[PDB]
């Protein structure tokens, strides 16, 4: 907890320095709990939440195939469509927050993209001579 | 089952270019990958020279061969060629078609008669 | 000599058979208790997959699902009732007269006015009240002294007079890692494989009516009809018959009541019923003759199928027992009535009315220790459903061909879901396998 | 939900081809959960189990060196006795059903060898010279 | 659960070749718990709890670089400051029990290290001319 939203208004480029940040902070009596089992229930709702939402969101890096990394390159291309702005226009004088924006209704046209990808690479390491 | 049929020249002088075209049958050049040509050098026995995959265009070849071969696909015709830039009398050898399946789950060869290229 | 080297697969789609816990959706457009405990919506348009080639064995006589839904119906009903008035304070000894004013004879003998002693709001104050009850809740203490039926047996509470009961069609889903399947094949036994499956998210809707001997509101078949049993030969289990035309059944009560608020505590209310308005008449139910005499000869046909070709089929009266058992149980609008079936069998193969009686301290056939009184119905009511299928016990199994003999039956709660959870199954996932490729690190 | 099961009556070899339909299938009122506290542990318990099934074959990927992938190769060999039979009747003409039906015996017998695999490779790796 | 702890006892060296003992066994009625539902909150409290500890130390391996390996080597050099010692008075003739006592007022230290070299390392991944 040293910068939990610290880069908030920071540029998408800038931003890209603290990943580690914000990933280390997204998976942080006695009796009372089993006297009044009503908080025993909302207490443990809470903490199972937590706990599927990170891993829902590591079975799609793992299925992307950018498991165990924070910034990960994959071979779709971005279609011009989707945003038709150069790269000086993004990374610099434009925040995650502005981008997310922009992006939100392509998010499942390029999920989809980056599922496709990844099995057709599967696909060409099941054949020796591939990419020749 | 694929067949692999070759014709051209059976003689090339030296310093010029040499040209060979393998035909097939009994399936796609476009689909599969593995389409290759190996040579019998009399002297030295079977080398490879290289292959190419009918999906992409994209080719591999032997490094000694690099500065003077290309390998190419005519997706019309159903053919794919090896060319050979200026040959010498060492280039004599008897030049093989091949189509080389090589999976996970499969191996096979499909391997054509050849033709026999002298260089002189 | 094939040198092949084990390997590793993840997302293999490979099944068990497997018991868990199914959660309870609905569509969302449903103070029912099934509107509240079945609120996760399905899925406007289920996701089902057509699957090629996999035969798979179903047996609906020792599916799980059943037994779920036996124990969450029974588990609403101990929960809907938790904050409702006791009605402790009504076991007292009371003073009954004949109630004869504008009586049809049918009717006489079955209602009976009772005048009690019981408690205000005020712990040193009573009041004299008195109520119309049903002869089969009163009983005569060793002629004008009686006691409610359950006195020495169980605790009595009220029907919380708030809480509709009223079955909604809900639906069943799998739990992630699980999914269920069902058989789309024609004709199905009940038991055995089918070749025509797929997979589902969710069953179909069911709605949770309950009902002895005959079978009431469910699917109606689809083809012929259809006769089902875990063994048939054995005459000691029943015969589930499902059918493909439904047959009309009018059930009402003709009486004109009305409510009375009788203060038991402080904050407390029992309701009691008030005066018949008009004459007084018994209840029954309607089945159209013209139906009922040719969707037996349907039954007949399938049933001789299974015995022989030229046996005598005949169709008797019920056996000895409870109502719950002898009689067909029926539950409509909020109250009880107990219908006399033997109308409908009686004949020989080779409109109807039924009279009912209704019960209003009703012991519910879930257990014995606690019975549930349900408050009467203000002004007159009828309810119209669909016998969509029978339920028959073997009385015979004797050594003589020429005929044999079978009655209504059942009486197991079970017997009104086990016919829609017939086509389901449960199964578990598992991703990971094994298998030789040429190919090694 | 496109095909959970779509790939059960394909050959082996066809229904490599949907692994991450499968994967990504297999981790998917307001008062009523806590004024009923019966029902909020009904509905934990399955969540709980879901979880804790996923974690388990993700720990089994890890300790045999499969991370991060749905085809993984290993260098165990294939004992003839554990189903004798070619390439050519095990890809082709054969469910996973199938196979899964006459391997199962086995089950135990091949994870044990992945495992000891995994551990004499890593013992390699600390011995600069290795493999050579 | 064939050794459990076996290796206690034993030097670090030698221990160091039963990780895959002790990582296999960190994440190991019927109406009873919904009658008296209070055991059903101890029992899941006891299960969530078990997911959560093993899912921080997945998050630390991951942000270190360090994912799906038991035996992993980084970048940042040891301080003779937090044990001065040669590696003949550490793999030999001590155990890890005695080895953590040693060291444990230092173990944030090397942690934070450990994370600062992992962003390091990323930085001159986003460099096409990096370390050269
Ligand atoms: C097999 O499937 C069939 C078909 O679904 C099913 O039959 C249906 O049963 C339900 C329940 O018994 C019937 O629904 C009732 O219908 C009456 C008819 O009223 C009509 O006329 C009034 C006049 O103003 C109209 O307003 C009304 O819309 C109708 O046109 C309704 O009156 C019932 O509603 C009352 O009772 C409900 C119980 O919870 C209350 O929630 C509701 O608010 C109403 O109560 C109010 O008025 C009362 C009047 O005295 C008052 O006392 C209450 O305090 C409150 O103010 C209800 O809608 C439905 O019609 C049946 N369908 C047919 C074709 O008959 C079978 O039962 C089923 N078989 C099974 C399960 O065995
Ligand atoms: C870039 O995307 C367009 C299509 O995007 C459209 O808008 C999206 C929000 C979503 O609604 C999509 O479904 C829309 O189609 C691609 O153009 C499509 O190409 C296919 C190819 O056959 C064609 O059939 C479609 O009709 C095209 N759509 C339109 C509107 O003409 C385009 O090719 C993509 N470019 C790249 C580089 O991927
Ligand atoms: C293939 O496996 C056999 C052993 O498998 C047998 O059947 C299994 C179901 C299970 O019961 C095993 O425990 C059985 O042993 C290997 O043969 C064994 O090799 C060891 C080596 O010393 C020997 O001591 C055993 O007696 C052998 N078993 C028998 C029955 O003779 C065989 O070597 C394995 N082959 C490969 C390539 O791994
Ligand atoms: C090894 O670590 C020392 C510092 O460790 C000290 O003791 C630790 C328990 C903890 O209290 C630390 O905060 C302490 O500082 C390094 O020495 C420091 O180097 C910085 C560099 O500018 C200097 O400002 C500090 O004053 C130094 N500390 C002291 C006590 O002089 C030392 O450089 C480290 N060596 C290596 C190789 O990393
Ligand atoms: C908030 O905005 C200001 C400017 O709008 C940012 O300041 C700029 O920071 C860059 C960093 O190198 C400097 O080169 C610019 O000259 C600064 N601009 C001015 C006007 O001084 C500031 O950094 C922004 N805050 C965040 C978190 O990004
Ligand atoms: C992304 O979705 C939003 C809505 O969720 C789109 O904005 C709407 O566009 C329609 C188009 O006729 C307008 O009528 C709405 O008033 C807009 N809503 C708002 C809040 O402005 C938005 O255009 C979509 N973006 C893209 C790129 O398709
Ligand atoms: C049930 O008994 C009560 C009396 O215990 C009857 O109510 C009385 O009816 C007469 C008729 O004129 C009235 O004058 C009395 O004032 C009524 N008494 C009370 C206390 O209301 C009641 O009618 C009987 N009900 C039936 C159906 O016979
Ligand atoms: C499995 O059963 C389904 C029944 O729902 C069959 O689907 C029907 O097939 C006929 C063929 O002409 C179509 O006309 C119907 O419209 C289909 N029904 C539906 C609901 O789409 C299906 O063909 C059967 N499959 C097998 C293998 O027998
Ligand atoms: C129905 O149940 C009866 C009773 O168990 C089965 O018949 C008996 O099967 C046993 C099997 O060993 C025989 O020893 C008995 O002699 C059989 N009883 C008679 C009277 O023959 C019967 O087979 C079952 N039928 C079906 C269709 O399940
Ligand atoms: C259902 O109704 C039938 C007749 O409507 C009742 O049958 C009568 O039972 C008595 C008992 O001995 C016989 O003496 C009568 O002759 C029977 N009547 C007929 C027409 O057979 C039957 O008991 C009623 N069932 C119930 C449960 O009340
Ligand atoms: C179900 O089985 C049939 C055949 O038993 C499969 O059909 C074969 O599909 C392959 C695919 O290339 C064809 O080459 C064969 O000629 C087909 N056979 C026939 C008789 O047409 C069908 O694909 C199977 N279904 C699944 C899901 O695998
Ligand atoms: C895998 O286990 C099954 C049992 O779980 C084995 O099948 C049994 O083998 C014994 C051997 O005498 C028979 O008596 C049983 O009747 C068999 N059971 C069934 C259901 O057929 C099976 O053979 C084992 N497979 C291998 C390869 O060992
Ligand atoms: C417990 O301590 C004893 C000695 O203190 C260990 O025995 C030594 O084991 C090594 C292993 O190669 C031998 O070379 C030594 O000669 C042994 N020492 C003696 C005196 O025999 C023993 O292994 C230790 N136990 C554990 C679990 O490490
Ligand atoms: C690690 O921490 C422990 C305490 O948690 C340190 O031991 C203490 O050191 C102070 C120093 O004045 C002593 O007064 C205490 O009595 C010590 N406690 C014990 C239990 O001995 C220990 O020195 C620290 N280690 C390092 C390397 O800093
Ligand atoms: C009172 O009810 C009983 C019920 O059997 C009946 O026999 C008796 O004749 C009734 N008394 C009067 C006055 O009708
Ligand atoms: C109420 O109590 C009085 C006390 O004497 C008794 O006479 C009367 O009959 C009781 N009433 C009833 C209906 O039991
Ligand atoms: C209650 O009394 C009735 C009177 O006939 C009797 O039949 C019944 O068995 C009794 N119940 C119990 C539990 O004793
Ligand atoms: C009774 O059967 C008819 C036949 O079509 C059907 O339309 C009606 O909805 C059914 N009623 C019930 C309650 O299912
Ligand atoms: C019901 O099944 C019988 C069986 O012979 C058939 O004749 C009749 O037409 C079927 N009814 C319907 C509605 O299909
Ligand atoms: C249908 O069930 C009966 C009762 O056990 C059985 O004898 C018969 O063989 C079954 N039919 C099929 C097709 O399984
Ligand atoms: C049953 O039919 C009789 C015939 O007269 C009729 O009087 C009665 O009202 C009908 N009952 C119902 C429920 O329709
Ligand atoms: C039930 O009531 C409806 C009301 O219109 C009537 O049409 C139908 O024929 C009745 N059914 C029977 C069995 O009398
Ligand atoms: C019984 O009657 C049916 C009528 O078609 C016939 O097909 C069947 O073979 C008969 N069975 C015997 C045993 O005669
Ligand atoms: C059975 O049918 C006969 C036919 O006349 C009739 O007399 C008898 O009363 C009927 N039995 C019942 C219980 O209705
Ligand atoms: C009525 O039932 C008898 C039973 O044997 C049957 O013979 C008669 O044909 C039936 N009536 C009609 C209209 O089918
Ligand atoms: C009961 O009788 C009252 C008397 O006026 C009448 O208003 C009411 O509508 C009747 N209720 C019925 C027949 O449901």
């Amino acid at each position: 907890f040293l910068g939990f939203l610290g880069a908030a208004g920071s540029t998408m480029g800038a931003a890209s320095m603290t990943l580690t940040v914000q990933a280390r902070n997204l998976l942080s009596c006695q009796q009372h709990l089993l006297k009044l089992t009503v908080w025993g229930i909302k207490q443990l709702q809470a903490r199972v939440l937590a706990v599927e939402r990170y891993l829902r969101d590591q079975q799609l890096l793992g299925i992307w195939g950018c498991s165990g990394k924070l910034i990960c390159c994959t071979n779709v291309p971005w279609n011009s469509s989707w945003s038709n702005r150069n790269l000086s226009e993004i990374w610099d004088n434009m925040t995650w927050l502005q981008w997310d924006k922009e992006i939100s209704n392509y998010t499942q046209i390029i999920y989809g993209l980056l599922e496709e990808s990844q099995n057709q690479q599967e696909k060409n390491e099941q054949d020796l001579l591939a990419l020749d | 089952e694929v067949q692999l049929v070759e014709s051209g020249p059976g003689l090339v002088r030296p310093s010029e270019t040499l040209s060979l075209t393998c035909a097939v049958s009994g399936d796609s050049i476009s689909t599969n990958n593995g389409w290759s040509w190996i040579r019998q050098t009399p002297g030295k026995g079977l080398e490879w020279i290289g292959y190419i995959n009918g999906r992409s265009g994209s080719t591999r070849y032997n490094p000694s061969l690099q500065s003077r071969v290309t390998i190419s696909t005519d997706t019309s015709g159903n053919q794919f060629s090896l060319k050979v830039n200026s040959v010498t009398a060492a280039d004599t050898a008897k030049y093989y078609c091949a189509f080389f399946w090589s999976t996970y789950y499969k191996r096979f060869d499909v391997w054509g008669p050849g033709v026999r290229v002298t260089v002189s | 000599a094939e040198n092949l080297w084990v390997t590793v697969y993840y997302g293999v789609p490979v099944w068990k058979d497997a018991e868990t816990t199914l959660f309870c959706a609905s569509d969302a457009k449903a103070h029912n208790v099934w509107a509240t405990h079945c609120c996760v919506p399905t899925d406007p348009n289920p996701q089902e997959i057509h699957l090629e080639n996999v035969t798979e064995e179903f047996n609906m006589w020792k599916n799980n699902m059943v037994e779920q839904m036996h124990t969450d119906i029974i588990s609403l009903w101990d929960q809907s009732l938790k904050p409702c008035v006791k009605l402790t304070p009504l076991c007292v000894t009371l003073q009954c007269t004949n109630v004869t004013n504008n009586i049809t004879d049918d009717m006489r003998g079955e209602l009976k006015n009772c005048s009690f002693n019981m408690t205000t709001e005020l712990r040193d104050k009573k009041q004299k009240v008195y109520s119309l009850f049903y002869r089969l809740d009163v009983v005569q203490i060793n002629n004008k002294e009686y006691r409610l039926i359950n006195c020495n047996t169980s605790a009595i509470t009220q029907a919380c007079p708030k809480v509709s009961f009223e079955p909604i069609p809900i639906h069943y889903c799998a739990p992630a890692g699980f999914a269920i399947l069902k058989c789309k094949d024609k004709k199905f036994n009940g038991t055995g494989p089918c070749t025509n499956v797929s997979t589902v998210q969710c069953t179909h809707g069911i709605k949770p009516v309950v009902s002895t001997q005959l079978l009431l509101n469910g699917s109606l078949a689809e083809e012929e009809v259809i006769i089902r049993s875990e063994n048939i030969t054995n005459n000691a289990k029943n015969i589930l018959v499902q059918l493909n035309e439904s047959v009309q059944i009018n059930c009402t009560r003709p009486n004109n009541n009305t409510r009375k608020s009788i203060r038991i505590g402080p904050g407390q209310w029992f309701y009691a019923t008030g005066d018949i308005i008009g004459d007084i008449r018994q209840a029954h139910c309607n089945v159209s003759k013209a139906t009922w005499n040719e969707t037996l000869g349907k039954v007949v046909k399938q049933l001789r199928k299974h015995f022989g070709n030229n046996t005598i089929i005949r169709f008797a009266n019920s056996s000895g027992g409870d109502l719950e058992v002898t009689t067909h149980s029926f539950n409509c609008g909020g109250e009880f009535f107990y219908c006399n079936t033997s109308g409908l069998f009686n004949s020989t193969w080779i409109s109807i009315t039924l009279p009912c009686r209704i019960k209003q301290i009703i012991n519910m056939w879930q257990r014995i220790g606690q019975a549930m009184y349900a408050p009467p119905i203000q002004g007159v009511i009828r309810c119209v459903s669909n016998i969509t299928g029978l339920i028959l016990t073997r009385d015979g199994g004797s050594t003589n061909s020429t005929t044999e003999t079978f009655r209504p039956g059942g009486g197991d709660m079970r017997d009104n879901w086990r016919s829609e959870l017939y086509k389901y199954k449960v199964v578990k996932i598992e991703p990971l396998g094994v298998a030789p490729t040429r190919c090694k690190r």
